[PDB]
RNA sequence: UUAAGUUAGAAAGGGCGCACGGUGGAUGCCUUGGCACUAGGAGCCGAUGAAGGACGGGACGAACACCGAUAUGCUUCGGG
RNA sequence: GACCGAUAGUGAACCAGUACCGUGAGGGAAAGGUGAAAAGCACCCCGGAAGGGGAGUGAAAGAGAUCCUGAAACCGUGUGC
RNA sequence: GAACAGUGGUAGGAGAGCGUUCUAAGGGCUGUGAAGCCAGACCGGAAGGACUGGUGGAGCGCUUAGAAGUGAGAAUGCCGGUAUGAGUAGCGAAAGAGGGGUGAGAAUCCCCUCCACCGAAUGCCUAAGGUUUCCUGAGGAAGGCUCGUCCGCUCAGGGUUAG
């Protein structure tokens, strides 16, 4: 099967309302204030749940 | 001698783009559908300048009869008799009157209705 | 006051890339960095080091406050594309663009 | 129900005791938030082994541990540290051994990361 | 307040217009090279080793051009 | 020269009978243009670099080598209806 | 100029014209900005033609006549570019895991450990063929179906010894 008809820029674009990406779910780091993703290890300094990990 | 191309023919084919303005899509955008359109817009706009008479014509007799049904005259009535009356008042006046001067549209139809009643 | 970067010829699709800089386009250059750094994609280091060095440009040489700038136009543009070939069944090669994109970010102050 | 991450039984069996094995040894190891989440059960389980003690248990461990060195000072193998530093630190702890801290994706495949470490 | 009625606005995205870019290499202009001829020249080279090559030669990789272990040149006569 | 002007004119304006294809005979491309002059961007800044932003040079750098012009398809950003 | 009449059209006949390159003769334009290109709401019965602004940076119109490689939307036309399908199919038989290291960056490179696979081979030698791919150091644009600090890849050096 191939398409019979080319698709037109409008349909194309429409297709593609969905085909993006979100925001990170991310939240400031309570240590030392970069974002970081809401339940990681805040990558900047290490710490989880005011501990640091990285020890 | 040789003679390119050259630049005759993109001049004639954006002149058709131009004129392809607002099209849709690949319709302003690319020679070949363009030209087709612009070519059948030609075609259509040809007849439309003849139905356009035909629509202005069907829309004032709309309106006469409408005009004419208040005053308990038919389309058809009203125009026998401002025939018999010798009113040559054409359809677009009448009906600008039935809208515009309903005062005097009555007039006219009352002039009819005296030699229908003859 | 504006200050722009560009990054020209970076090996990666355009579509790829504007994925990523539809999530910055308007934001604050904090924000946008922070987007950056914990989206996932590859177009992610590349746009950074464009928005970084737009900020760079708007400190060192038009003595903007780095706190205060937005990225007032961000745009992907096609650059070249290197054309590959893949060989596929029954002696027939088909066509790879690996595709190239143009960076733009423009900072400003707010 | 339990995860397949992506292997056969004998695979999955063997990168599961590779890992059970790891952790013990290192008491913290990197490793991706699926396999972590699948290694606390089977590792917390070898723990309750270490806990019991007898030598019934520490065959049933000797089954499942690797034999890999985990201290090259003293030439304590892991089952030997699982029966006695492991086993002696959670005498009063009644399970969860182990915590999972979840780091984000790495580059080279998105895969979400994690540590896992005894408590 | 209730009822009945009427009408706005909305944009996930899209269409048209406009503005500004990217890509791409058309067009114009240009000519290092061609094409067709005219006048005149010359119409053969080779065992005294040709035509055409291979390998080499420089202070300095490869390649071109030039040269042949006298190798990026030798002598001589003229020119400058 | 009322011949061509870079898809033309030689296949070949360019290191072309080359590259490439074929066991071989043989087939056989693509590819011209910075600027008058390299004056070919010291120095500073972001970046591992690429690439940029300044500063310089220049008549011009949106002439910076993928360098005269720079159409269309095609790809985007903004938004008046 | 009046009147009267006429003016659908395929094959096709006839006529009148538009535009392109070149030449000749007038005449001109142009660095105070030529051609080309972009835009516009202008003009002509059509082909078409100007004007204004922008870009461009050196050539070009006009008149009359001549000569033609003289006009493209179709040839499953030729060449080039770029779309669509689409962020889709695919990424080419196979067991890895963790710790450490290196580094701008590491699932993918190095080291270590255990695990796993071949074993009349997936080992050792050696033809043909290939021709430097070998070793060392440096590199990361392209090649590598991902990544890459790595490499059969790039750059330098080096390396093949016979009665
Ligand atoms: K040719
Ligand atoms: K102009
Ligand atoms: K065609
Ligand atoms: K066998
Ligand atoms: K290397
Ligand atoms: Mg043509
Ligand atoms: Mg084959
Ligand atoms: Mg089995
Ligand atoms: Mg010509
Ligand atoms: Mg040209
Ligand atoms: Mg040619
Ligand atoms: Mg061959
Ligand atoms: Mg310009
Ligand atoms: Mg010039
Ligand atoms: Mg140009
Ligand atoms: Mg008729
Ligand atoms: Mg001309
Ligand atoms: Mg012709
Ligand atoms: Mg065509
Ligand atoms: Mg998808
Ligand atoms: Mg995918
Ligand atoms: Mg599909
Ligand atoms: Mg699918
Ligand atoms: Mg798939
Ligand atoms: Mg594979
Ligand atoms: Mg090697
Ligand atoms: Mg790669
Ligand atoms: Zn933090």
């Amino acid at each position: 099967a191939v398409p019979f008809r080319r698709t037109s820029k409008m349909k194309k674009r429409l297709r593609r309302t969905h085909f993006k990406l979100n925001v990170p779910g991310m939240t400031e780091c309570p240590s030392c204030g970069e974002m970081k993703l809401s339940h990681r290890v805040c990558k900047a300094c290490g710490s989880y749940n005011g501990k640091d990990i990285n020890v | 001698p040789r003679v390119k191309g050259g630049t005759v023919t993109r001049k004639r084919r954006k002149k058709v783009l131009k004129l392809a303005k607002g099209y849709f899509g690949s319709k302003h955008t690319l020679y070949k559908v363009a030209n087709q359109q612009v070519m059948k817009s030609g075609n259509y706009a040809f007849r439309d300048r003849r139905q356009k008479k035909r629509d202005f014509r069907k829309l004032w007799i709309t309106r006469i009869n409408a005009a004419a049904r208040m005053n308990g005259l038919s389309y058809s009535r009203l125009m026998h008799g401002l025939k018999l009356s010798g009113i040559e008042v054409n359809r677009k006046m009448l009906a600008d009157l039935a809208v515009n001067d309903l005062t005097a549209f009555n007039q006219l139809a009352d002039a009819a209705k005296a030699q229908l009643n003859k | 006051m504006q200050a722009k970067a560009v990054a020209r010829t970076v090996r990666i699709a355009p579509r790829k890339a504007r994925l990523v800089m539809d999530l910055i386009r308007g934001k604050q250059v904090g924000e946008a960095v922070s987007i950056l750094n914990l989206t996932p994609r590859a177009a992610s280091p590349i746009i950074e080091k464009v928005l970084k060095s737009a900020i760079a440009n708007a400190e060192h040489n038009y003595e903007m406050d780095a706190n205060n700038l937005v990225i007032s136009q961000a745009f992907v543009d096609e650059g070249p594309t290197l054309k590959r070939f893949r060989p596929r069944a029954m002696g027939r090669a088909s066509q790879i663009n690996k595709r190239t994109s143009h960076i733009t970010i423009v900072v400003s102050e707010k | 129900s339990y995860r397949k991450l992506g292997r056969t039984s004998a695979q999955r069996k063997a990168m599961l005791r590779d890992l059970t094995t790891d952790l013990i040894i290192n008491e913290r190891i990197e490793t991706t938030e699926t396999r972590a989440k699948e290694l606390r059960s089977v590792v917390e389980k070898m723990i309750t082994l270490g806990k019991r003690g007898d030598l019934h248990a520490r065959r049933q461990a000797a089954a499942y541990i690797r034999n890999e060195v985990a201290n090259e000072e003293n030439n304590q193998d892991a089952l030997q540290k699982l029966f006695s530093d492991i086993a002696t630190r959670y005498e009063e702890r009644q399970g969860g051994y182990t915590r999972i801290m979840k780091l984000g994706p790495r580059r080279g495949d998105g895969a979400p990361m994690a540590i896992i470490e005894l408590v």
